[PDB]
């Protein structure tokens, strides 16, 4: 099993900067891939980024692309997000979660075994 | 014989096989069972282990039902290739084949139903990628992963045929290094872009016994440490003699690292083994420059460069246990 | 069932697998769609990687419309052998096959339209020409070039369907020497003699770990000079404690530099 | 050859616990698994569990599932049989049996070609 | 379901034909009914090697060209575009080897069967020797130079002059057996 | 990326001789190859000759062999192109061009990824 | 290339004995194959026999076998043919040949690419 903790939410305003952290214990290397989810409170979970176990490649949402970047310290099992000329798009619950080796596609929620309760991320302009 | 023949000839008539059961219809419920014989090898060097098993399918078929007849039909294996069969495949295997002599290994058993047993000997060389940080006192969790290649969930479901007893012959694996300590079975549903498919998941659990490396690492960086300790007991006076023991030691234990490293894969992190040779190598060049300075102090400081010698005496013999205790019990 | 079937035979009668679509006319518009599994194996001795992918196709074949029925047709896989797939091959492969267990691994979905989806599960070991001069402080770029064997630009073209998107799975590559820094898709029209044929390269860039040759190398070289330097802390009458010292680290640092250049090309 | 010799059965009281004993003796290597059979007055013979040469991998029947554990000390040529909160379900004679290493399946009797004079287990409420 | 010509290498030891995706043989047909049937194939030939200047050598190896069966009554071989019938020597990339040039010919070979047609392109590879100045000249060298240390300590010292003596042969011999054990 | 630089153009006289250079920097290793293009004011492009990476294997064409050589020194990243007993037909300007390891042909133009800024070079 | 000269021919006797030599220079690896080839001044070319590069195999026309062997001695780049009871039938031009690898069939002259000037072998 495993279990992700994330920190770092908070208020910021608009063009601000925000870096989200997300610490993981237990067998983290049976759940090599992590991902970034956020839900608004009207729209659908929509999937922010994720990152590899080496943590060389990555995959980014078109929305957040550029603005946003990933990065992995398997030193303290954590994985970063650094959130950059921030929108009130951008405002949400964001959400960590850990994919298996073997489960399919990066984009879909579904294969995710294990997630963290989200923190919240608001942008006011 | 020959009215058998003849329903044959009538349930082939107008069998397409490109179209499933149903084939508009609800997807083809298709139950799983494994039986292992034997994992043949397991490589570190590589990340994969090599599986072999017979693999049964259960589907129903409406056009393969019969009524006049009160038995099951074993049919000739070569009728598979005048059937529908589930395109089901292995999602990690590097190289797999079905046995073929005398012939190919593959049984077809029809039930009036129209329920088909579909039986193949397979021998698989599935990835297993390795986490060999506590190594050799690790543990690795190799699976082998059952989808569908091109059927989505709409149109075929996977499920264990008799849940947790859908596989057997964990028991008869028998490998040199490891043991399964326990096995599970997964069912889920992976969604890629193409569509969601059924998938599942057969995992072993292998500990792997320590008796191989306390033979051809343990016990040479043991002997070789208290063999670099030798040099205390002798005058340092003898300088010759003890630089012998302390350069030969030193050589002894950096090919002992380098040999253990061979039999593994290139990883660029730091294994339990390493740690244990990297100790043994300071207990060694330390043992090395001990007399060093001892000879540097034999007639400035005389006296002191006695005492270092009875003190390291003692020091490193207790040290050196008292590490081992520690060491151990971390990674037991 | 056998109205489907009906329709199945009726595409199939007088369907030639030697023509393309659009025999005569415009090129067929092929879409490739990459998702890899895994690289299983590169090798600077061989000069070549072991790469596992799926590699689909994306196609428009008119002889294969069907007007009645309103859903996607998933077919079984023997259909590829009586249909026309394009004469798509990887330029730089060494060895390649098809995973064939249970059943040859490949996906036929077809659409009312006349949409072939062609879907193969594929390994191929690739040549990938290394550039050991910054070794092991290196990196490489090994490549997968996409091309057709007989048809031209006048017959096929090729483009990456959904561009930038077009290749998933560069996460889920695990390698223990090295690490994928980025990846590159490309499209191209490359000239020989024969005619003009189009080209894919899909691209990666691989950083090496210094962690491995820290422990197998360099650290043995920096303490076999240590220990050469201990011999100074010997008074200079200890003429035969001092030549050892000399000799074994001169021998023990020929066997270092040969036994390294013996994992290497 | 092989023999298997048992012991350690005996009286219980109901929800108690016994440890049966089964020493082995000559090829023991061409007979690596291990079986547990019990056979009642009225009943037939019930397969209860099996252990690997390894010692790692068992299996056992639903009935005796969680309430028995198999045991295997290669060092002494000895597999156990631990039986707790036991029942007068489980009253029966207790037989230890060797299988071949390619024999078929654990649970048919007819395969192992070695068995012991087996030992009864009695069981009062 | 055509016809092809039988067309072997009479010196390969192991070849074959790329199968992925498709098999990967290529057929274009012209009015005037010219067939042009093209193969993708690897092979690996022999090539004897004159190892006697070994490394500083060069060797000369050859794909020898021929019909199996069909004698020259029946079937003739040319070079198409002669000289220029060949591409991709300049593509050629090894670590140790270089290809200083190559070499196409046609001739007509008679067995006991018949005079057969044949087809040779020659290759004549270069070696370089940087690998071998570091994996076996220099250690050579050196370990020279390390016996000759010897001479700069007087006389008395035998012990210390011994072991440069008996280490320095001992690892003379183990190089000319390492260096000896990656050839034929 | 690749950058080219090239030398040695000027007047020369008829069966004169002719020394160009191409520099080349950058990712030189992902084009092993270099070929020589010439372009007079009314003739297209023409094909020169080309060399390997190892500078063994070259290839020449028909008009200019026998009397170009082109030879690579990997050591100064440079390749280059002796041209002797030069005649008036020689006249162009004189590109230098590096192929990529899989571009297909050499004698074509498209095929190569980098160019460098001709020199001039006239044949009275 | 190849070059073969010959020797050790002239005037012999009926029963008599004679060794005739053929020393031979350049790429001799590349020719393994030796023949010897005999020109009666009214018959066709007839087949002595051959060796091999290692020395060890040969083969012989039935004619002359029994009464002729042929050696090898890499050596000196030299193969020997020392012809024992010699017939009248034997007078001929003795001939040198030089076969490729891959050259075909030892009894046919055609495949053979080097030659040397033959010598005269007399019988009364
Ligand atoms: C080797 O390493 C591999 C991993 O690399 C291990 O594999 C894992 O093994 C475990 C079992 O040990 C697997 O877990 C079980 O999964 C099944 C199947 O789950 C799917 O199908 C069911 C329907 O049958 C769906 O309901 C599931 O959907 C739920 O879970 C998914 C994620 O799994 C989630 O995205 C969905 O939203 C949904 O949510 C619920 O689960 C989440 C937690 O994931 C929870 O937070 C939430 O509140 C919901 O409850 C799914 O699609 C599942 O049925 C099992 O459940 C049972 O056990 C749990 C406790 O563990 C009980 O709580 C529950 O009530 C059931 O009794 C398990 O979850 C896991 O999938 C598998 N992973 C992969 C990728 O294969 C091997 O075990 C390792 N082997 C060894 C020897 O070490
Ligand atoms: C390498 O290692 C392998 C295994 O690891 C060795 O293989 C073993 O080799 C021995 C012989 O050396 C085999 O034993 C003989 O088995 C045959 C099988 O007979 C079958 O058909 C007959 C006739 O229909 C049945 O009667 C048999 O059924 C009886 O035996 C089976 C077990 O074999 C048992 O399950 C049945 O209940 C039934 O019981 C009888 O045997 C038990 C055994 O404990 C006994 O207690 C009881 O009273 C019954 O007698 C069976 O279906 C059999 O014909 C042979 O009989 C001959 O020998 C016996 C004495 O041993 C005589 O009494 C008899 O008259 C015959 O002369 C043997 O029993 C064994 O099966 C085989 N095992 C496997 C797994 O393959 C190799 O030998 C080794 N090789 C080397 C070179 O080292
Ligand atoms: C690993 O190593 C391999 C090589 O070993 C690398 O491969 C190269 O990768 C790059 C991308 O990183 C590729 O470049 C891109 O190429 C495409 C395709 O080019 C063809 O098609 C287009 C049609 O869209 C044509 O226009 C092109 O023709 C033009 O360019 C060619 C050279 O590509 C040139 O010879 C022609 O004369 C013509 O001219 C134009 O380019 C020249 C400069 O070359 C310029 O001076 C002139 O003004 C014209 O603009 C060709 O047939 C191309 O579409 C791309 O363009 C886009 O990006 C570039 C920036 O790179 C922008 O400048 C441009 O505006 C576009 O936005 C790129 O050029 C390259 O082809 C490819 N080569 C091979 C052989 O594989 C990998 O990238 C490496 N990977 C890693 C991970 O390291
Ligand atoms: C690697 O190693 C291999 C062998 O191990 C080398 O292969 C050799 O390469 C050379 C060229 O470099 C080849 O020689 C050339 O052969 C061709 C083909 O010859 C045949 O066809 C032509 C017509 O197309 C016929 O005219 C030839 O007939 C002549 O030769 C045969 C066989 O020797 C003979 O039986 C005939 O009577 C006839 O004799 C003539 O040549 C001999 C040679 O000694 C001479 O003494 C005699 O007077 C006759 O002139 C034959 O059936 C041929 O066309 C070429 O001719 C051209 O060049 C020569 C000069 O070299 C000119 O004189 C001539 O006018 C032409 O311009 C060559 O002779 C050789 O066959 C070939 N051998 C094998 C076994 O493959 C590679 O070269 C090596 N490569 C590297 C890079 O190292
Ligand atoms: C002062 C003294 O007792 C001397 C005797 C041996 C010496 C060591 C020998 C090995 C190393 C050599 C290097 O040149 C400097 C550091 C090292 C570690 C030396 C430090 C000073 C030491 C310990
Ligand atoms: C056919 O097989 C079923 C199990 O699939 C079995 O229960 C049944 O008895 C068999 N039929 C006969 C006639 O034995
Ligand atoms: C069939 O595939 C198309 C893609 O061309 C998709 O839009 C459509 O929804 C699919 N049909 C079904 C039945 O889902």
């Amino acid at each position: 099993q495993v279990q992700l903790q994330e920190s770092g939410g908070g208020l910021v305003q608009a063009g601000g900067s925000l870096r989200l952290s997300c610490a993981a214990s237990g067998h983290t290397f049976n759940y090599p891939i992590m991902g970034w989810f956020r839900q608004a409170p009207g729209k659908e979970r929509e999937f922010v980024g994720a990152i590899s176990w080496s943590g060389g490649s990555t995959s980014y949402a078109d929305s957040v692309k550029d603005r946003f970047t990933i990065s992995r310290d398997n030193a303290k099992n954590t994985v970063y997000l650094e959130m950059n000329n921030l929108k009130p798009e951008d405002t949400a619950v964001y959400y960590c979660a850990a994919k298996g080796r073997y489960s399919g596609g990066l984009y879909y929620p579904t294969n995710y075994d294990y997630w963290g309760q989200g923190t919240q991320v608001t942008v006011s302009s | 014989m020959s009215f058998v023949k003849e329903t044959v000839d009538k349930l082939l008539k107008g069998y397409d096989i490109r179209l499933r059961p149903d084939f508009g219809g609800p997807p083809v419920c298709v139950g799983m069972n494994i039986d292992i014989a034997s994992i043949d090898m397991v490589s570190e060097v590589n990340m994969d282990y090599t599986l072999t098993m017979y693999f049964q399918q259960y589907w129903r078929d409406k056009r393969l039902a019969y009524s006049g007849i009160p038995l099951n039909l074993t049919l000739d294996n070569r009728v598979a290739d005048q059937l529908w069969v589930p395109d089901t495949y292995f999602l990690n295997d590097k190289k797999s084949f079905v046995h073929g002599v005398t012939v190919k290994n593959r049984m077809i058993r029809l039930h009036p139903d129209g329920t088909v047993l579909y039986g193949l000997r397979i021998t698989t060389t599935a990835a297993c990628m390795m986490d060999l940080r506590r190594y050799p006192l690790d543990e690795q969790n190799c699976t082998l992963e059952i989808e569908s290649y091109g059927y989505t969930t709409d149109d075929i479901e996977f499920y264990w045929r008799g849940g947790d007893k859908a596989v057997t012959g964990v028991e008869r694996i028998e490998l040199p290094q490891f043991s399964i300590v326990e096995h599970r079975l997964v069912s889920r549903n992976v969604v890629f872009a193409t569509g969601a498919y059924p998938r599942l998941s057969l995992s072993f659990r292998l500990k792997r016994n320590i008796g191989y490396f306390v033979i051809q690492t343990y016990l040479p960086c043991i002997m070789t440490v208290i063999l670099s300790q030798v040099s205390f007991w002798l005058n340092r006076e003898s300088v010759p003699a003890r630089t012998v023991f302390g350069v030969t030691t030193v050589l002894t234990m950096t090919t002992l690292s380098i040999s253990a490293r061979n039999s593994l894969p290139k990883v660029a992190y730091a294994t339990a083994m390493d740690w244990f040779i990297a100790v043994c190598y300071a207990f060694v060049f330390s043992a090395l420059i001990e007399f060093a300075t001892v000879n540097y102090f034999t007639k400035s400081q005389p006296a002191r460069a006695a005492k270092i010698d009875k003190m390291s005496r003692i020091v490193f013999p207790i040290l050196f246990g008292t590490f081992n205790l520690v060491y151990w019990a971390t990674y037991l």
